[PDB]
RNA sequence: CUAUGGAGCUUUAAUUUAUUAAUGCAAACAGAAACCUGCAUUAAAAAUUUCGGUUGGGGCGACCUCGGAGCAGAACCCAACCUCCGAGCAGUACAUGCUAAGACUUCACCAGUCAAAGCGAACACUCAAU
């Protein structure tokens, strides 16, 4: 029962605070995906601030 | 006063946006093209011990 | 002194009425016990010459351990009350005269 | 206050008659500077994981010798099978090394009597074992 | 916790009571060796950036025992199976490796292994352009071995249970790219591994068998799903004869002029050498088979700086534990199909 | 249920039902889904749309909360700018 | 054999130090000390309560949730105990966004599943369980 993945949560830089939460390896740099914003109503970037738990 | 700061916030925020995408989109292109790089260097070094072994 | 609070809130009773209280609200929780406050200092007036202060009729704020066992059993000093401080003015102003 | 919180700690958690005690004080004296924890810690270990009496101890003066070196000493011949802690019964299937043979001789002497074994594999065991007793208290 | 005697004690009185006279003078530091912890092997993954893993353990003090070997061979002097890079520390030495982090091409630097293990895939002489069959392969710790050296073009790797075929399958997601794996390269399978001397027969050259066996290093450890349980006694005391027909079934699949390593982590005669010996007479009674054990004594002495033999074997060659050199248990023989 | 109580003589009313349950003056029990805000990271977008939702009761907890709530709270209630005021009431409900 | 019925005894069963004793700090004096009070740490001696089911010996073990096969041949359901193999994951996106007709459902409920259109984007993710 090894936690191989960890689930991470996810900020816009478009500073609105929305915010979601997504799964990755441990072994692995933080993560930089780009996503939709509903606040903006558009794709903006979004940075890795904290680790929530292992899985 | 609350409400203002927000939207100014955002609004810098998003001026900015685009020009941090696109060096991210940079980034990403540059770290897959070193990568192949050197998927083709550690090609080379293996004709290089082929070029040994014969 | 220890100052307890109890536990379970009581129902309010009224005007004139007093409150009906149940088993429950005999569990008390500690909140203070005054023992472990830090100390004050007692304020008199001297009437003779004393170590700390030698000149009859100055107010001083000694440590009630002394003040309450030295200084006023035995007649060295007397209470800052209104009455004492008025009449130790009134020899400082015959003094001064 | 210390010395008394030490004898108390003698008398009654480790349970040594008065005798006893004394000789104690008597003979090995850095106990009363060793602290509660730790020499507990050294009694019912060699109470249980070795299975000694308390007059074999208080004769063989176990308590002034270093909980490190025992440990060590001790969990070696263990894994090499020459020592075999007493069972519920307290009987033992091997004979086992003296107290006096196992601490009190030089580690030359000690590995070729009893480990029968070379001194870089005694000391390659050293730092196993010290490795694996920082890990469990961190662990703990 | 267990009520009585415990699994490991249970394991431990039986490894005593049978290697105090299997083994003479052996047996305290090879019992000492067991119960202490295990020196880690790091295997390079050659689709990674070999070079600078290399640098980066190099750094780390550690050295390529394999390259030693590789330039010993000579020395001393079917070769070996090449393109392979496993460090070790000197021997003595406690230092550990660091876990791995991903490299930029997405794959995992290197894999801590046992070095024992990497033995019979050595003693395996791989050739360019080879067909590999891996029986019990799960989870891996030679077929990873096997696909780093990348001389087989078809390797069929079969393993019983599916939890460790999923583990496998996890780990040859996370070291070999997928496009290798796309094909019919890698072949994994979870089927009963007596049924390949008749599913293919006189199909594959290269065939390493991997029996189950009483690790006596991992039951000394684990405390859980162990063979020396009292609900699993009736499966060690039918463990020999799984290990004789699993031997069996891989040399029936194995072609004429083909090559068998059989390997199993464990020190007893009963489960080393009366398997292969069991093994060999069946063939010749009941199918008319005939195999011929080379010699490893050459292995041995290349090794013999690094590792720790036992020179009483009849047949193959086995590796015992020491504290200098915290490799093993292991063992293995190497047999060719005539 | 305390059907008669020791001071007054008269139906209490369970406090856990009015904390999860609302009841509109037509008779129907509006409630949420159970889990709503439990693992959210390992369900489908669409069932988290459907377990954010509020629901009705069966007739069977209807009745249920019917006999567990006193009149009080089956009372009909002018709140100003009440979210719900509009579902208080069937419209074109036949039988 | 049953009771979500008792009681006696034991203990490294769960919950406590109310109590006693010994310490430490605070308080109070002396100048150091003792008694008392409060707050903490140790023991000692105790107080309340309890024995979840299956496998008939009994131990020794195993089992309790979900998926598949032997299991009801052709809409659905249906063999409990039993025999066996697995699962309590992994991998790829980052619109795996937002709302909304009409439906299915493991025989109740709780849950669980599919989905037209619409807004917004581009030119309802694979997997039997997980
Ligand atoms: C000792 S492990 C070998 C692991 C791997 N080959 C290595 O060297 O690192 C053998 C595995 O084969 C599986 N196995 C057992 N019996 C088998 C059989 N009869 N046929 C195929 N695989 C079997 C078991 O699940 C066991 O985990
Ligand atoms: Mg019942
Ligand atoms: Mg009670
Ligand atoms: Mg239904």
């Amino acid at each position: 029962s090894k936690s191989k993945n960890i689930l991470v949560r996810m900020v816009s830089e478009a500073g609105t605070g929305f915010c979601f939460n997504t799964k990755r390896n441990r072994l692995r740099e933080k993560l930089t995906l780009l996503h939709y914003d509903p606040v903006v109503k558009q794709r903006v970037l979004f940075v890795e601030k904290k680790k929530i738990r292992s899985l | 006063q609350k409400r203002r700061e927000r939207e100014q916030h955002i609004a810098e925020c998003m001026a900015k946006m685009p020009q941090m995408i696109v060096n991210w989109q940079q980034q990403q292109r540059e770290n897959w093209e070193k990568a192949q790089a050197d998927k083709e260097r550690r090609a080379r070094l293996q004709a290089e011990a082929q070029e040994l072994l014969g | 002194t220890v100052i307890v609070e109890r536990w379970w809130k009581v129902p309010l009773a009224g005007e004139g009425r007093k409150p009906r209280l149940h088993r429950r609200h005999r569990v008390y929780k500690l909140v203070e016990d005054t023992k472990h406050r830090p100390k004050e200092n007692l304020e008199l007036i001297l009437t003779q010459s004393v170590e700390n202060v030698g000149v009859r009729g100055d107010l001083v704020s000694v440590k009630k351990s002394l003040g309450r066992n030295r200084l006023l059993p035995q007649g060295l000093a007397v209470y800052a009350s209104p009455e004492n401080k008025k009449l130790f003015e009134e020899e400082k102003l015959l003094r001064q005269e | 206050q210390d010395i008394n919180d030490t004898v108390r700690l003698l008398k009654e958690k480790c349970l040594f008659t008065v005798q006893q005690v004394t000789k104690i004080l008597h003979s090995c004296p850095s106990v009363l500077r060793e602290d509660l924890g730790q020499l507990e810690y050294k009694f019912q270990y060699a109470y249980f994981r070795m299975g000694i009496k308390h007059p074999d101890i208080v004769k063989s003066e176990y308590l002034q010798y270093s909980l490190t070196k025992i440990k060590q000493r001790h969990i070696y011949l263990e894994r090499l099978g020459r020592y075999q802690t007493p069972d519920k019964k307290g009987q033992t299937q091997i004979p086992n090394p003296l107290l006096k043979d196992i601490l009190r001789v030089s580690e030359a002497e000690f590995l070729a009597r009893t480990a029968c074994t070379s001194v870089e594999e005694f000391q390659v065991f050293k730092k196993l074992l010290a490795r694996e007793e920082e890990e469990s208290e961190s662990s703990t | 916790t267990e009520p009585k005697f415990p699994a490991v004690r249970l394991a431990l009185q039986n490894f005593d009571m049978t290697y105090s006279v299997q083994f003479g003078d052996l047996w305290p530091s090879i019992r000492v060796s067991l119960l202490s912890e295990q020196k880690y092997g790091a295997l390079v993954n050659n689709f990674a950036a070999w070079d600078h893993v290399s640098a980066k353990l190099e750094q780390l003090s550690a050295k390529d025992f394999v390259n030693e070997a590789i330039s010993h061979w000579e020395l001393q002097s079917w070769a070996c199976s090449p393109n392979l890079r496993c460090f070790t520390f000197d021997r003595g030495d406690i230092s550990r490796f660091p876990p791995a982090r991903p490299g930029s091409l997405g794959v995992m630097e290197y894999y801590l292994m046992d070095a024992a293990s990497l033995l019979p895939v050595l003693a395996l002489g791989l050739q360019p352009g080879d067909i590999v069959l891996d029986l019990c392969a799960a989870p891996g710790g030679k077929t990873l071995a096997l696909l780093q050296t990348g001389c087989c073009r078809n390797l069929a790797a079969n393993d019983l249970s599916p939890s460790r075929i999923a583990r496998l399958q996890k780990i040859l997601h996370s070291y070999v790219p997928e496009e290798i794996r796309d094909g019919n390269q890698v072949r994994v399978t979870s089927w009963d591994g007596r049924k390949w001397g008749e599913l293919e027969g006189d199909t594959y050259d290269r065939v390493l068998v991997d029996v189950p066996c009483t690790t006596d290093r991992h039951s000394l450890h684990e405390e859980e799903n162990n063979i020396f349980k009292r609900s699993r006694k009736k499966e060690r005391q039918i463990l020999p004869v799984l290990q004789v027909q699993l031997l069996a079934a891989g040399l029936l699949a194995t072609k004429p002029g083909g090559h068998v390593v059989y390997s199993t982590c464990s020190l007893s005669h009963l489960q080393n050498e009366y398997v292969v010996q069991g093994a060999i007479e069946l063939l010749a009674n009941q199918y008319s088979i005939q195999v011929q054990v080379e010699d490893l004594t050459h292995f041995r002495r290349v090794f013999m700086d690094t590792f720790c033999f036992f020179s009483s074997c009849q047949v193959g060659e086995l590796v015992i534990p020491n504290l200098m050199a915290n490799f093993g248990p292991m063992y293995f023989c190497k047999m060719r199909r005539l | 249920l305390t059907y008669f109580s020791a001071r007054k003589g008269k139906r209490k009313t369970v406090k856990a039902v009015i904390d999860r349950f609302l009841r509109l003056h037509c008779g129907l029990w509006v409630r949420r889904k159970a889990g709503y805000k439990k693992k959210l990271w390992k369900k489908t977008p669409a069932r988290k749309k459907r377990l954010r939702e509020f629901v009705f009761c069966n007739k069977t907890q209807s009745k249920l909360l019917d006999k567990m709530t006193t009149s009080f709270w089956k009372r009909r209630n002018w709140y100003v700018d009440d979210p719900y005021q509009k579902y208080h009431d069937r419209t074109n409900l036949k039988v």
